[PDB]
RNA sequence: UCUGAGAGUUUGAUCCUGGCUCAGGAUUAACGCUGGCGGCAUGCCUAAUACAUGCAAGUCGAUCGAAAGUAGUAAUACUUUAGAGGCGAACGGGUGAGUAACACGUAUCCAAUCUACCUUAUAAUGGGGGAUAACUAGUUGAAAGACUAGCUAAUACCGCAUAAGAACUUUGGUUCGCAUGAAUCAAAGUUGAAAGGACCUGCAAGGGUUCGUUAUUUGAUGAGGGUGCGCCAUAUCAGCUAGUUGGUGGGGUAACGGCCUACCAAGGCAAUGACGUGUAGCUAUGCUGAGAAGUAGAAUAGCCACAAUGGGACUGAGACACGGCCCAUACUCCUACGGGAGGCAGCAGUAGGGAAUUUUUCACAAUGAGCGAAAGCUUGAUGGAGCAAUGCCGCGUGAACGAUGAAGGUCUUUAAGAUUGUAAAGUUCUUUUAUUUGGGAAGAAUGACUUUAGCAGGUAAUGGCUAGAGUUUGACUGUACCAUUUUGAAUAAGUGACGACUAACUAUGUGCCAGCAGUCGCGGUAAUACAUAGGUCGCAAGCGUUAUCCGGAUUUAUUGGGCGUAAAGCAAGCGCAGGCGGAUUGAAAAGUCUGGUGUUAAAGGCAGCUGCUUAACAGUUGUAUGCAUUGGAAAC
């Protein structure tokens, strides 16, 4: 369950997954918003609502999550000691099918997901199938072993460019993650906080 | 005529008990009158939380214990301990 | 739309009832015997009478009790 | 069904109503008349659909094209 | 350590008062469009309307006579139950009609009470009698049945002998209390019980275990009553009440009581709201709110009331008894016309009402209930399985590569061009889902019972206790789930909106017509508001519209508003009751503050943790508020 039209939604928000591949393609290198009114005037003043509302489409279309979902994640992570900006980066980065991404294992993220849920993925000590699991630093995220025989597992294996918040012991595909991801680690694609006073204004 | 007995608080598919101090006529999950302890089926180990104390109180009084309680006081012990302390 | 165990206990109480009534009848003469020629005797009968439904259940034991009390009170106050 | 007679804005273009029909009334208030104050739900029970419609048909009772 | 967002709309334009509308949640929801699956939970809100049909409380032969069947030459063995008897049918399940009051919540007093089975402890379980079910025969009938005469049995019933202790009194003592009045004696008088069964040993006599019975004793649970406080609207309801208020004697009730009775009195409540009318089950809680609080009393749990309507009563520890009884009313049905049968607000299900809410199912397998020693039996309680996007949560319609651009559509900045658009076509890959193959649980990680070993009381034997073995038991169930099992992107996307609030614009057609609208308001021949298309935006197995509730609304303002000109100071005065009130001292402690104690059921809320692939969800620990009592503080 998600959009087919992954182009359209980068040109519009304008940020794309990190590297550009969807903005760069291999024609026309179009930054603009699609449709017919993509090239007029009135581009600036957008609305205190406009705004959050933009930035929060670019969070959750960055991870490929519901809305639901994130009343969900907002009503958990809310009710703790107090000012969470720190937790709730890592909740909201800790999703398994985002980790298998910054393991390097998948081309891209959804892509990644359909693999959690088609079974190609461990876990700790269990098997996991939902691509929502929230995880936590620690856990030895031992990839499968009949699926590094497929014929797509050469740019899995290529796992060499890796984040560094995600720690494989290169060659053995261990794949645990420690040192959480940073502000650094997390770009400018959306680098705000006033989306979590949009929740907390549609979310009690 | 207060009887030990169990008391159902699970859901659909996974039961969970309570050893609880209840009167004959009341109906099952109702109203009662002391919490012995919880059980689960599949506990594996430990699986009935045993009071010891209150218990002891109540079959003191002249409770009447069931199948299933009769048989969880009795791997712990506490059959033992009541028939001791009625000598 | 009727049940075989509750036929068999109108069955039973109406037994019971017609004996009851009996035994009822009889306290109650004897205890107006002992108020219409009020006698020392006929208090002892009473008691007998009203002791023995008290124990039957035909009678609530604490009205054998008020019985045998105001029987008493009357015996004493004429005595 | 119940003893009060209403006056029912019908909403849509061209209708089946002669006179004497069963309607679905549900609330709602048209401004240019006074006095109405509910609508007819459109293609439920005996008043037929509003065909000839792509846009915003879920309101009006028609089936999609397919 | 709590903790609160606003905007549009009166005017040529501005400020204020002020009403309307919207942005957020939520439901026992319904409707339109569409629709793939799983984990939890919910599912007649209306006609307490009427019900076809099938099930929903029985059990014990180790209480008793008889009868039947299978074996046996017989004596007899085993099995079964129509009937008597015991226990249970007052639990459990449903509904919310009625009820504005001790109905409910809370705190209490029952010196004014009951309590079967259960717990502890203490004496007995001796001996007789008369009957009737079942059966036999006759009358009456198709049968239900009914009537009459005989025959039996007991743990059915009625006497008698006997009271360790009981109940009611007498005599004086004790300690007293809160006014009636309770508590304990020492002696005396009167009254008062029952039943045996199973098994073992013993030649017998006798002895023994156990179940059960009578009379008591201790608690505990459960039921009942009284009182203080809290608990709807309405004065466009001002008087209401004659068992109503009080006293004396008696009766009745488990108990006090005009509860009832006969006598004597005239009192009782009421403006601090009687009474009348309307409405409603109450509460823990659900939803909402920053809070004070508003609103509904889903599911479930505590209490109350009801069982077609209205009365009465038997049995019983307990009923004035949903599927017990008697009578009347209304309705339906059967008849061979004399007579009868019936109560789904129990589980499914039918008709009807409605916008609308499901199988005419399986199993007692676990938990619980009743009977029983067990075998077991019964359990529409309960556990499952069906149906339904009804709600929350979760997963899918694919993945990589792929034209500075396939076709088609829409705009053409009248060749060029954009845009849909890596979207597509095409090359490879996977199978949550889908279709075959193999394996396959969790709950029953319990258990009752029976042969064993050991301890353990008494011992001369049997039962109870622990360990091992066995029968071991599944509706779900060949189900959840698992595996390199064959095939294959194959089996899966809709809905609303785009002038502003409010993220998102062009063309065609119509031309104050057809139509839209939550508000401002669009449409009079150049419509970004109508209808269609393209494009785009918000959500997504859901999306919109409707209804109700809360918030925003400081818009009934205690927290938290006002009355010169915007709604609002009575025309003015004399003023009872009420509210408020100068300064100082003393006492008490009704308000106020604080310590201890009891309680405020469980579930729910918040915090922590565990288990379901994480969640939703389940479980677990902590977590307040008020009332009462007792002990201090003395500023107001
Ligand atoms: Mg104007
Ligand atoms: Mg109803
Ligand atoms: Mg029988
Ligand atoms: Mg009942
Ligand atoms: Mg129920
Ligand atoms: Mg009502
Ligand atoms: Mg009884
Ligand atoms: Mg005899
Ligand atoms: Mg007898
Ligand atoms: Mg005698
Ligand atoms: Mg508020
Ligand atoms: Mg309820
Ligand atoms: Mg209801
Ligand atoms: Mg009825
Ligand atoms: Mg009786
Ligand atoms: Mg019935
Ligand atoms: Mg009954
Ligand atoms: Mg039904
Ligand atoms: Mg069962
Ligand atoms: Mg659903
Ligand atoms: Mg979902
Ligand atoms: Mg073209
Ligand atoms: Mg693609
Ligand atoms: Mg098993
Ligand atoms: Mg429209
Ligand atoms: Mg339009
Ligand atoms: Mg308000
Ligand atoms: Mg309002
Ligand atoms: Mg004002
Ligand atoms: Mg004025
Ligand atoms: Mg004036
Ligand atoms: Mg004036
Ligand atoms: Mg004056
Ligand atoms: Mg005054
Ligand atoms: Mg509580
Ligand atoms: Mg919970």
């Amino acid at each position: 369950k998600y959009t087919g039209s992954i182009f359209k939604r980068s040109r519009r928000l304008g940020f794309s997954l990190l590297e550009n591949n969807k903005e760069f393609s291999k024609g026309k290198k179009r930054k603009t918003i699609p449709g017919q009114h993509g090239n007029r005037f009135r581009s600036s003043t957008m609305s205190g609502y406009a705004q959050q509302l933009q930035e929060k489409q670019r969070m959750q279309y960055m991870y490929g999550i519901t809305d639901k979902q994130f009343r969900r994640l907002f009503r958990l992570v809310l009710k703790q000691r107090g000012n969470l900006a720190v937790n709730l980066f890592r909740v909201l980065e800790s999703r398994l099918d985002n980790i298998v991404y910054r393991m390097g294992f998948a081309p891209t993220r959804r892509s990644a997901r359909q693999l959690v849920n088609h079974g190609h993925v461990l876990l700790n000590d269990r098997t996991v199938d939902t691509p929502s699991i929230i995880l936590n630093p620690g856990d030895k995220v031992r990839l499968k072993a009949k699926t590094i025989k497929i014929p797509i597992v050469k740019a899995a294996s290529e796992s060499g460019v890796v984040s560094p918040f995600v720690e494989t012991n290169n060659k053995t595909f261990e794949g645990t993650y420690v040192r959480f991801p940073e502000r650094s680690e997390l770009p400018a694609g959306i680098n705000e906080s006033y989306v979590v006073e949009w929740y907390k204004r549609l979310v009690k | 005529m207060v009887k030990i007995r169990l008391m159902r608080m699970g859901r659909v598919h996974y039961p969970t008990y309570r050893i609880v101090a209840v009167d004959s006529r009341v109906k099952r999950d109702g109203k009662y009158i002391a919490l012995i302890g919880h059980l689960n089926p599949a506990l594996k180990e430990n699986k009935c939380k045993i009071d010891e104390a209150v218990a002891l109180e109540w079959l003191n009084k002249g409770a009447k214990p069931t199948d299933t309680v009769r048989s969880l006081f009795s791997q712990t012990g506490l059959w033992k301990k009541f028939v001791e302390s009625k000598k | 739309a009727n049940i075989k165990s509750n036929e068999k206990r109108l069955r039973q109480n109406i037994k019971r009832n017609l004996n009851n009534k009996g035994q009822k009848t009889k306290l109650k003469t004897n205890v107006k015997n002992f108020h219409k020629e009020i006698n020392l005797d006929n208090l002892g009968n009473v008691y007998s009478q009203a002791d023995r439904l008290a124990r039957k259940g035909i009678i609530s034991t604490n009205r054998a009790r008020r019985l045998k009390s105001r029987n008493v009170a009357v015996l004493n106050k004429t005595q | 069904t119940n003893g009060f007679e209403v006056l029912t804005y019908i909403p849509g273009e061209g209708h089946n109503l002669q006179e004497h029909s069963v309607t679905l009334l549900r609330g709602g208030r048209v401004k240019d008349l006074p006095g109405v104050r509910y609508h007819i739900v459109r293609g439920t029970l005996d008043t037929v659909g509003v065909e000839k419609r792509r846009q915003q048909r879920s309101a009006y009772g028609a089936k999609k094209p397919k």
